[PDB]
């Protein structure tokens, strides 16, 4: 029952307290980003974007070394490795021609967009026989940019909020 | 009666207890949803089920079953059941 | 008491027995040849898995069997159970999948397999050690995935990348 860190997706300085469960892409869309007016003018707190074991990228949340510990999560060693890898990169970019910095920024942007796609449903493949009290079935989702071995079941109330079109098409492809 | 007959065992799986019978056909699943949805050892209801190919019915009529349900329906060919087990 | 651990299952196939392990790395293949060359039906089969090793870059993925993993004491075995479960699941769904759905499946898996092929190709070399080892930026992967590699090894295929590197110093 203790979550596990599968991978560190990104790092940022953001508003203090802008972490966990209210920072998921869908919590933000439904109630607003707790990091919403953060730009210069309010001091920051280093935060890490985390991909959790057994949960799809749409459940990624931002966290701090502290919230991680407070929740007694597993995989903490990855945080240590991530910090060491970050410093190595920062250092190996010591001088580095504007050409190298230019390449770095360009590539880092391609991968960043890549990762955002892991959060969008590319196609609904199936649904559950059982419905929620709200009358929602769960959906088997195929994510953009990831192979079918990455498909996962998702609460219907959840993806309907943003992917009602994929749901509609799924049912339409059948009668 | 008009006794059904197991022709061949096609597959096997540990599935949600109750996710067997007519509701498991490919057409019932594409129309009403899969009763085995997101199952796994996390909960039980958790039983061993076999995908059964029936005599006189194309593969779209194949259904997941259990010894329990099999015996209940009095299907002919139970011999291939313990033959599949081993 | 060194132990290797499974990070991720990249693929699965039926292949000639023994065509697993070190000699199945893309660089060992290019060097000495593929132990699964023109395997058929013709001879004993065997389900093998392509695995990405934790602590190693994609150029080091090797094919393995549920057996070679256990003989080596590889850790992370629990991921093998999930993968199989999942594969029988999608191989299953595939049996009655519609023509339209199956084609969408093949196109996506093609794209996916292209992306994975890039992970093994150096996109840049951003640092050498004091044949020297090189810090490689891998094509298609974040800078957080760069890794140090034996120079003798990367020079065999990415000599041009070490020259663009040294031409900027």
């Amino acid at each position: 029952e203790f979550e596990t860190i599968e991978r560190f997706m990104d790092c940022r300085i953001g508003r203090k307290g802008a972490t966990g469960a209210t920072t998921t892409i869908y919590a933000v869309e439904a109630d607003g980003d707790p990091n919403a007016g953060f730009e210069n003018k309010e001091p920051g707190e280093i935060q890490y974007l985390i991909k959790w074991k057994g949960w799809s990228h749409i459940h990624n949340t931002w966290e701090t070394e502290e919230t991680l510990k407070q929740q007694n999560v597993r995989g903490m060693k990855k945080l240590d490795n991530y910090k060491k890898k970050d410093q190595e990169t920062k250092r190996w970019l010591k001088n580095a021609s504007p050409e190298d910095v230019e390449y770095y920024n360009c590539q880092q942007e391609l991968t960043d967009d890549l990762h955002k796609q892991y959060q969008i449903v590319g196609r609904i493949i199936a649904h559950s026989n059982q419905k929620s009290a709200a009358g929602y079935p769960d959906y088997y989702c195929k994510w953009q940019g990831l192979p079918y071995s990455e498909c996962s079941w998702e609460d219907g109330a959840l993806i309907s909020k943003k992917f009602q079109a994929c749901i509609d098409e799924y049912f339409s492809r059948k009668k | 009666e008009e006794f059904e007959t197991i022709e061949r065992f096609m597959d096997c799986r540990i599935g949600r207890k109750g996710a067997t019978g007519a509701t498991t056909t490919i057409y019932a699943v594409e129309a009403d949803g899969d009763p085995n949805a997101g199952f796994e050892k996390n909960k039980e209801p958790g039983e061993i089920q076999y995908l059964i190919k029936w005599k006189g019915w194309s593969h779209i009529h194949n259904t997941w079953e259990t010894e329990e349900t099999l015996k209940q329906q009095n299907v002919r060919g139970m011999k291939k059941l313990d033959n599949y087990k081993k």
